[PDB]
């Protein structure tokens, strides 16, 4: 049925200190190759 | 072939693509006040005392940073551009310190000599002054931090020219600190030239302080032997006595640079 | 056409969830409409996207208000080597404004879309995401809808299945208001001080790591695949020309019910506060001032207050301006020199101190308010101020030096017979 | 708040500091994020890790990420004192951080601060003595409409009163980890007493597309 009434975003509550780091490590198959400039950095 | 053509104050004068606002009118010889600005480092923009009216543009732009475009008249002396001038002065003296007899850049400062060719003649600031501690980066550069405007030019002529990232900016808003954060010595061999290019008394020789007054100085151009580069100086002496070793510019030896040795 | 704006229905709302009263996740986002013929709208191309774009007459939610279509076509250009990212400024940070807020933790499956949708359209291969770090539960909230996302095709390799790579990649800000500034913010991606760049080179040209990049503000970029779905004409039949489409407002302060609401652009002010948020309290005729568009915005006196319409160009008119459209009710019972002095406080606090006019003019103006607050100063320091405000104004190299002025301009214009009769208070005890 | 570091035994170059192998696999992942030749753009998140998991920031974890990311140590310590919520000197274990920005401050954020003043036996800025609570005053948190509000750690409380913070407070004196969100009765950002808009069921998908796709 149709509710109004609730709350439905209290997944949050139960978040902890690394929940951001280890949702980013889990996304890290699904990205694409990074592209590249050519150098390990700017002082190469 | 690709130059462009543009106008300072109303007068033509043809440039190449890329060329700034600022370098525009050092073709004419019109020296636009700077403070952050320096043609051998890293453009900035930060001190904004290069704003300058473009004819028919609302708003001021930065002639060290901006690039010219076709048709453009710089009006390098309009009311815009003075009162542009005078407020970006005034902010710079609001927390400068009162130190021109003790500084030793008396004489020869840049803030001096631009406050009184760009400047008011008088202050309206009514409140109290910041005040900085000083930081030991070695025996050659003595740090009166409380002097700086900062302009950031160490901090580019370090990572720069001498290839040293130890220089840097700490905290933020009005409390921005140039410095090392922890206690570091910088000791390059071209640490020296961060004297120079300091246009404020922030930055000043060790071995020079407090022994002479720029006006009262001779100047002998000379060269310097302590190694086989030759580079170009300039002997200060005063009353028969040498005072101090400055660079000389010779864009195909030594530049405007000096070695510690040879200052 | 249409004389009065307000009203809206919840079938041309946006934002269906605003209030997180239904599910966030994907199942909850794809029954809400969201997601769906992404693949038509992709495989139609980056210049109808742009058409529906500047068709709609969407403008930047961010708080300068560019026309979104004009701006999003700089992309449009063949490469040069260089990848092309879209940067989704999720920053939230001019004080009254918390509305990014809601559609990133309870909407975040329109703001993924956006991102893609809005990525097609300037040929980007990413979005990155910059969210403050206080938003630290909201940013994990997003983090599961873009795993979502990767899980059911919708973004990452052949998104949708419409041949187009896509990363939506989320980097957290650290505490820094001057860091939702478009080019500060990509200062902060590349790990450096949130200090702003000057102009040009144009972000479009050379960005993030040195890129074309685009900054798009979350709203704007997050109502993007509806404009698309429902046409840009649609999203054109609201509010006045050139103020087109649907806003979401936060009232804040001195009302019954502070809340965040969607409602029509051109809305007036007095509807907006009364019907949505249930009045001043201690009834409209207590009202004393208010800031529309969030703190960078001048304050407006309750006569303005009174006809004022809540668009672009009507806030102009009224001395003011949109911002990010959240409005900070001020009833008479307000101090309202000290308020806006713990505004100046606040600027004085997040300015970045890179350039002059604004490192050593905010903090001197927060001392000369600081003295307003108690009077302790003399009245020929009011034209004082009001003419330093006018140094740092356009004499910055970012717009938080004009987001300090402004408030001081403010208050001077509307409200000089309390500080000089706060002056008189003062020197009767001394 | 000194933008200088002076060396202090609890805080010096050699103070020990590492991350932990299963925090380098998260460092992996964050680096994987940004182009080639760009891992400076780490610098940040890396920061922040280092933060979860010391808790602070002594000056070897500030030289342990320049050398892991090989970036100029300066050019770390500029990042962290640039941005705020980098803790230069350690911190009570709940960080209470009370917005007095104007919004804030228009729905009375100072008898808020004054509570947990009065609860706490502490000034701003300071830490109780047994190290569980350090309390500062911050700018807008971006939940104006659902002031007074704080956040301590990664949590937002919001709609306060000064019965509602004390209470919180006595929660975590306890060990309890309290529910976040508005203290009131609201659960967000809906208005007061009543939805003034989206009480309608939403619409399904496909709703008023236009024809052609
Ligand atoms: C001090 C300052 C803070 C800003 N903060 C934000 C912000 O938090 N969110 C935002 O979208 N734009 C912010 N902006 C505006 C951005 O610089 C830029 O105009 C905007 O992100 C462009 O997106 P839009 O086209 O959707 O408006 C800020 C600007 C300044 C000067
Ligand atoms: S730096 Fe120049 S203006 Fe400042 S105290 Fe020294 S001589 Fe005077
Ligand atoms: S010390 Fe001198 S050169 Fe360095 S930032 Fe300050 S004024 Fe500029
Ligand atoms: S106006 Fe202020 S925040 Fe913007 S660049 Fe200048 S000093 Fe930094
Ligand atoms: S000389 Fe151009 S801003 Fe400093
Ligand atoms: S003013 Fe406190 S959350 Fe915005
Ligand atoms: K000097």
């Amino acid at each position: 049925p149709f509710d109004n009434t609730t709350y439905k975003n209290l997944q949050h509550h139960d978040y902890s200190t690394y929940t951001f780091l280890d949702l980013n490590l889990d996304l890290s198959k699904f990205r694409m190759p990074q592209p590249s400039s050519g150098r390990e950095s700017p002082r190469h | 072939s690709n130059l462009i053509e543009v106008f300072v104050d109303g007068q033509s004068v043809m440039v190449e693509p890329g060329t700034t606002v600022l370098q525009a009118c050092e073709k004419v010889g019109m020296q636009i006040p700077r403070f952050c600005y320096h043609e051998r480092l890293s453009v900035a923009g930060n001190c904004r005392m290069c704003l300058v009216e473009i004819e028919k543009a609302p708003k001021v732009v930065a002639a060290c940073a901006m690039p010219v475009m076709k048709g453009w008249n710089i009006l390098t002396n309009s009311e815009k551009t003075k009162k542009a001038r005078e407020g970006v002065m005034e902010f710079l003296l609001a927390n400068h310190p009162l130190d021109c007899p003790i500084c030793d850049q008396g004489g020869e400062c840049d803030l001096q000599d631009q406050s009184m060719m760009f400047g008011s003649d008088r202050s309206r600031f009514l409140e109290g002054k910041r005040a900085v501690e000083d930081k030991n980066i070695g025996p050659l550069v003595k740090t009166i931090m409380t002097r700086c405007i900062q302009c950031t030019r160490c901090i580019r002529f370090a990572s720069e020219i001498a290839g040293v990232d130890d220089l840097g900016t700490t905290g933020r808003g009005n409390d921005m600190q140039v410095g090392t954060y922890i206690e570091k010595m910088f000791m390059s061999e071209l640490s020296g030239n961060i004297i120079d290019i300091c246009p404020v008394g922030a930055l000043t020789s060790k071995p020079y302080a407090f022994t002479a007054r720029p006006w009262e100085t001779r100047k002998t151009e000379s060269i310097d032997v302590m190694d086989a580069v030759g580079s170009n100086i300039v002997v200060s002496t005063r009353t028969g006595e040498v005072m101090r070793i400055l660079p000389r510019m010779h864009e195909d030896i030594n530049e405007e640079w000096i070695s510690d040795k040879t200052r | 056409k249409k004389t009065s704006f307000g009203s809206l229905k919840d079938e041309d709302r946006i934002f269906t969830n605003l209030y997180g009263r239904h599910d966030w996740r994907l199942k909850g986002a794809q029954s809400r409409g969201d997601w769906y013929k992404t693949k038509e709208i992709l495989l139609k191309g980056p210049d109808w996207i742009l058409g529906e774009v500047k068709t709609s007459g969407l403008r930047g939610r961010g708080g300068a208000g560019f026309p979104t279509g004009l701006k999003w076509s700089f992309m449009n250009k063949p490469s040069d080597g260089r990848p092309k990212y879209l940067v989704v400024n999720a920053d939230e940070g001019e004080p009254g404004t918390c509305k990014d807020r809601e559609i990133i933790r309870h909407d975040p499956h329109k703001l993924v879309e956006g991102c893609l949708v809005g990525g097609r359209a300037m040929g980007a291969r990413a979005a990155y995401i910059y969210i403050r770090g206080e938003f630290y539960n909201e940013a994990s909230n997003l983090q599961v809808a873009i795993r979502e996302a990767y899980e059911a095709g919708l973004i990452g390799k052949n998104a949708c299945g419409s041949g187009y790579d896509f990363d939506v990649f989320v980097v957290r800000g650290a505490g820094a208001y001057i860091c939702g500034e478009e080019t500060a913010l990509i200062e902060s991606i590349e790990g450096k001080q949130g200090k702003p760049r000057l102009k040009p080179p144009f972000p479009a040209d050379v960005g993030v790591f040195g890129c074309p990049t685009t900054v798009a503000n979350v709203e704007t970029v997050a109502v993007s695949p509806t404009i698309c779905r429902r046409g840009g004409a649609w999203f054109a039949s609201f509010g006045r020309e050139r103020n087109s489409g649907t806003k979401l407002f936060n009232i804040s302060g001195h009302v019954n019910n502070p809340c965040t609401v969607e409602e029509e652009m051109s809305v007036p002010l007095k509807e907006l506060i009364e019907k949505h948020a249930g009045g001043v309290t201690g009834g409209w005729d207590n009202l004393l001032a208010v800031i529309p568009g969030g703190s960078s915005t001048p304050l407006i006196p309750k006569s303005v207050c009174e006809t004022v319409l809540m668009d672009f160009d009507a806030l102009i008119q009224a001395q003011t301006g949109l911002g990010t459209a959240a409005v900070i009710v001020m009833d008479r019972s307000t101090d309202i020199v000290k308020a806006i002095a713990r505004l100046i406080e606040f600027y004085k606090h997040e300015s970045c101190g890179q350039c002059t006019p604004c490192r050593e003019g905010v903090d001197w103006m927060n001392k000369v308010m600081a003295r307003f607050v108690r009077g302790d100063a003399r009245p020929a320091e009011i034209d004082s101020l009001w003419e330093i405000s006018k140094q740092i104004e356009g004499h910055t190299i970012c717009a938080l030096g004009d987001g300090a002025a402004w408030p001081v301009q403010g208050l001077i214009r509307h409200f000089r017979p309390e500080l000089e009769e706060r002056m008189q208070q003062f020197a009767q005890q001394h | 708040a000194l933008f200088v570091h002076r060396d202090t035994p609890e805080n010096n170059p050699e103070t020990p500091f590492d991350f932990t192998p299963e925090n380098y696999k998260r460092i992996e992942a964050i680096v994987k994020n940004y182009p080639e030749g760009h891992k400076a753009a780490a610098v940040l998140p890396v920061l922040d890790l280092a933060q979860r998991q010391n808790g602070w920031l002594p000056i070897s974890a500030m030289n342990k990420v320049a050398e892991i990311l090989q970036v100029p140590p300066m050019r770390v310590y500029e990042v962290a004192t640039f941005y705020t919520m980098y803790n230069r000197k350690p911190v009570g274990k709940y960080h209470i951080q009370v917005c007095t920005t104007t919004p804030c401050m228009l729905r009375n954020s100072d008898s808020i601060l004054e509570a947990i003043q009065k609860k706490l036996g502490i000034k701003v800025g300071e830490t109780t003595p047994d190290k569980l609570f350090t309390l500062i005053e911050v700018e807008c948190l971006g939940a104006c409409v659902n002031a007074p509000m704080v956040q301590i750690n990664d949590n937002y409380y919001e709609d306060l009163t000064p019965k509602d913070i004390e209470e919180i407070i006595d929660e975590l004196k306890a060990g309890k980890i309290p529910k976040p969100g508005p203290r009131s009765g609201r659960f967000s950002c809906e208005p007061a007493g009543g939805l003034t808009s989206l009480t309608e069921p939403p619409k399904g998908p496909g709703f008023g597309v236009q024809a052609g796709l």
